[PDB]
């Protein structure tokens, strides 16, 4: 796969600046944090639950194990 | 050039795409530290353990090369599992050749790390050699013969240690050749990306964009490796391997290396010899079936909520199995492990393909 | 230098090109620079001067790039920028 | 030569203004050079 | 109402947030590639730009302003008539190959 | 109105040059100049005097992709010195 033979594109214009003319960290915190927060919130419902379940199974099983090793659980 | 410099790459691949180069680095690191350790290691059972302590105590910087090799093997697996997870989530497995070679790579690295762990001839070395080679005894009619043939005798002994040094020595170079083939098949298609949509309309050159990003990734890998080597070299290891091998006694709380714990939990959950071995083999080989189980009209899970939820359930389940593998075969761990083992195969064989079909329906195609 | 000398003199051939050189030169230089002067300026250029003036304007300087048509293969700006050194 | 041709070759009109001057008026002449783009007049 | 979870799903899937239409996200196999090849200039060029805009947003880990999100009710299958015929043609050939 | 405002501010005697080349004498040219361009304004005033500020150069790139055209055109340049600089030679 070589540039020149990838695919067909028509009517698209792209404007760019030299890396020497611009900042490498534009609005790093001012805009970065909001974006991180957004991304974090957008996925949390899909990522976290299974791990919460793991936590519950983990704490439940460990406690159940200890309790079972003593005279009066 | 054109295999690197002007290689076309998607403009949007994320950090999850850094693990391939990190695996290459883990491989080089293991080969370099490995060769240097091999310059001072002797494979006779009377002197193996001794030669390792000699490396760590008297060879200049022998200790750092050794712990870099030990912890490097752990980093290798962390990266391997991240690499496979990326593939499942983004549908990279549709690159069939690349994917199946990858499965071979996973098995070869597992076999390679197994044999290396046997080399210092500590307690875990010895019992690991015993158990794992014995998996072959599940093969009907000839299984036991295969095991004795591998051992070079009726039990793990000198003949075993010496050939394992040889196998462990050459296998990584074979892995390197297989990895080059892995990349060649990949180059025929170029990389997949987070969207699962062809990126031919927006390719950028690998250099300088990903060369610098890979270097940043390499730096982070080295930080993680060195935090372990310089601040907690034994954290991911097992104290029992600091005890020389004793053929008359298996430690009471013997457990596998952490990266093998999930598979060990699965095998332990089945109270049948052949059944446990078949489940173990299948827990890895099922990766070869993923492509045939793809029902979604879309390649990646990025736009598939239900599939994502089941994907993280699988990761959480492997985390559960890893934890269970580290616990004694007692209540309620026996049952939690059996459920987790069943859930593993159920998510892959039934729930995910089903979520794929439901999502298609919801999109009306 | 020889190519330049020939281009200068052959261009100022005919009343129109000379008339234009007069009008534009007064606006740009504020005077008509005679061929003998251009000759002196040209004669003084040697390999050293060419290296120094080219280095001054081309060497490790950011270029401006414009592309139009089937340009999938036009190099990326960073790659073009690194070609400046 | 030193001077580049008026039009470099390789291998729009929509108004009456841009069309004026397009009609031929003299016999054809073909030129070929060592250093300059070829041309064909008339 | 199924339809209720459908609009919910559409927004949860989120390709609309990148300005994509459902058909822009289909996995490309040979049938799909042939169908894309058969698209008229305008549908092809529009697809290319939407995918390009989406890849760009993905690279910046960004999304479009909500007002620019593809709307569920306005998403239509521009690829369907083409892909359906390509599949029909292949099935016909496969039937003939068995006779 | 835009055109007259533009011409008003820009077409001033001090910004123009009557040039001639050929079989003619400078004295006749000048006399004709005096005869026909004398009434040419030499003062818009002081509130107009259009003056050029320098123009910043930006290392950058503009790519208009159009695979429908048979050949690609590419133009690349660095910032040059300006008319009056000796370096131009
Ligand atoms: C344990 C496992 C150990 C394994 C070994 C380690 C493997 C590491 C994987 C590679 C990750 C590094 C990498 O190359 O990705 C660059 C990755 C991409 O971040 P970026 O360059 O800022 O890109 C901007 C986003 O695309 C645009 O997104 P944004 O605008 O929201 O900004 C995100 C950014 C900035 O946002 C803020 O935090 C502010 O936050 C950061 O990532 C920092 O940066 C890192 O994660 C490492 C930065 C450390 C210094
Ligand atoms: C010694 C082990 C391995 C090495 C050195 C290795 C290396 C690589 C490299 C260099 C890449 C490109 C960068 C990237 O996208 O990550 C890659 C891509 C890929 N590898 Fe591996 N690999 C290894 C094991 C595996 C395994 C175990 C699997 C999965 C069972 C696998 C599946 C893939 C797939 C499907 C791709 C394409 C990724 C995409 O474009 O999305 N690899 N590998
Ligand atoms: C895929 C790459 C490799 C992996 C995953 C790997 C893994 C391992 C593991 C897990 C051990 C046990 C470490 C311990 O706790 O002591 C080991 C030991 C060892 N490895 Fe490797 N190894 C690799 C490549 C190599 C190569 C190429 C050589 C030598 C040519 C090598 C030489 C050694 C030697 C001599 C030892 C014994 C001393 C020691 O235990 O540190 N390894 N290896
Ligand atoms: C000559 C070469 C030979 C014979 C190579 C054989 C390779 C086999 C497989 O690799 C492909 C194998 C390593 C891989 O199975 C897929 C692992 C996940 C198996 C994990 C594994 O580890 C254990 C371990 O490490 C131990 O350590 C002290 C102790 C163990 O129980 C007491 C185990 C164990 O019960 C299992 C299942
Ligand atoms: C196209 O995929 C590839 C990479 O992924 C970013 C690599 O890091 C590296 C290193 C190679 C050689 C490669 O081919």
């Amino acid at each position: 796969r070589q540039f020149g033979h990838l695919t067909r594109v028509r009517h698209v214009i792209t404007y760019s600046l030299s890396p020497f003319e611009q900042r490498a960290f534009p609005h790093y915190f001012s805009k970065g944090i909001p974006n991180v927060l957004r991304r974090t919130r957008a996925c949390i419902l899909r990522v976290a639950p299974p791990f919460v379940a793991f936590y519950l199974v983990y704490t439940w099983g460990t406690q159940e194990f200890e309790k079972s090793k003593r005279k009066n659980p | 050039n054109n295999a690197f410099i002007d290689l076309p790459a998607p403009s949007n691949i994320s950090s999850w795409w850094n693990f391939g180069s990190l695996l290459g680095i883990c491989l080089i690191l293991q080969i370099l530290t490995g060769l240097f350790l091999a310059m001072h290691y002797t494979s006779d059972t009377t002197t193996a353990f001794s030669s390792v302590t000699h490396i760590c105590r008297d060879v200049n910087y022998g200790w750092i090369i050794r712990y870099m090799h030990a912890n490097g093997a752990s980093m290798f697996f962390i990266c391997l599992y991240m690499h496979v997870g990326r593939g499942l989530y983004y549908g990279s497995y549709t690159f069939l050749e690349t994917w199946n070679i990858g499965v071979i790579l996973l098995l070869t690295v597992m076999a390679t790390a197994f044999m290396g762990y046997v080399l210092p001839w500590g307690q875990m070395s010895f019992w690991g050699a015993t158990v794992i080679t014995n998996l072959l005894s599940a093969i009907p009619y000839i299984g036991t013969n295969l095991v004795e043939w591998i051992w070079g005798g009726f039990s793990v002994d000198k003949a075993t240690l010496t050939r394992f040094f040889a196998f462990h020595f050459i296998l990584p170079f074979i892995i390197m050749a297989i990895a080059m083939v892995h990349l060649l098949f990949l180059h025929e298609t170029g990389s997949n990306n987070p969207t699962g949509i062809s990126s031919d309309v927006d390719k950028i050159p690998f250099h300088p964009y990903y060369t610098i990003k890979d270097i940043l990734g390499a730096l982070l890998l080295i930080l993680a490796l060195m935090l372990l080597v310089l601040f907690a070299p034994d954290l991911l290891g097992d104290p029992d391997n600091y005890t020389p091998a004793n053929p008359l006694n298996t430690p009471p709380h013997i457990k596998p290396e952490w990266y093998f714990l999930f598979a060990y939990a699965i095998l332990r959950s089945i109270p049948n010899k052949l059944g446990g071995v078949l489940a173990l083999a299948f827990s890895i080989l099922i990766l070869a079936l993923i492509p045939l189980l793809h029902t979604s009209k879309q390649r990646s899970m990025m736009f598939r909520p239900l599939s994502q939820c089941l994907f993280w359930a699988l990761v959480a389940d492997l985390l559960t199995l890893t934890w269970i593998g580290g616990q004694p075969v007692e209540h309620p761990y026996i049952t939690i492990g059996q459920l987790a083992s069943v859930l593993y195969f159920l998510l892959i064989l039934v729930l995910m393909p089903t979520a794929g079909t439901i999502e298609n329906k919801l999109l009306k195609w | 230098k020889n190519l330049l000398r020939n281009a200068l003199v052959s261009h100022l051939d005919g009343t129109t090109p000379v008339c234009e050189d007069i009008g534009r030169s007064l606006l740009t230089y504020g005077r008509r620079i005679p061929l003998a002067e251009w000759e002196s300026r040209i004669a003084e250029v040697d390999a050293r001067v060419v290296r120094e003036v080219c280095s001054k304007y081309f060497y490790d300087q950011c270029p401006a790039v414009a592309g139009f048509g089937p340009i999938e293969q036009l190099p990326d700006y960073n790659r073009i920028r690194s070609g400046m050194f | 030569a030193a001077v580049p041709a008026t039009s470099e070759s390789p291998v729009s009109v929509l108004c009456r203004e841009s069309l004026r001057g397009q009609a031929a008026g003299r016999p054809l002449v073909a030129s070929v050079s060592l250093n300059v783009p070829a041309s064909v007049r008339y | 109402w199924l339809e209720g979870i459908r609009k919910w799903y559409y927004n949860a899937a989120g390709f609309n947030k990148l300005g994509l239409m459902r058909d822009d996200t289909i996995h490309e196999n040979d049938d799909v590639k042939e169908a894309i090849r058969r698209l008229p200039e305008n549908l092809y060029d529009d697809r290319v730009f939407r995918i390009k805009r989406a890849l760009d947003l993905s690279m910046r880990q960004q999304i479009l302003p909500k007002e620019q999100w593809t709307k569920y009710e306005e998403d239509k299958s521009y690829l369907e008539p083409y892909l359906k015929e390509v599949i029909r043609e292949r099935k016909e050939r496969e039937e003939w190959a068995k006779k | 109105a835009d055109l007259t405002e533009y011409l008003s501010r820009h077409y001033k005697a001090p910004r123009m040059v009557l040039a001639a080349a050929g079989g003619l004498e400078h004295r006749q040219l000048l006399d004709l100049a005096q005869k026909h361009f004398s009434g040419l304004s030499g003062t818009y005033d002081e509130d107009a005097v259009p003056t050029l500020s320098p123009c910043r150069f930006t290392g950058s790139q503009i790519c208009h992709r159009e695979d429908g055209l048979p050949l690609a055109h590419v133009a690349i340049a660095v910032e040059g010195p300006g008319w009056a600089h000796p370096d131009n030679v």
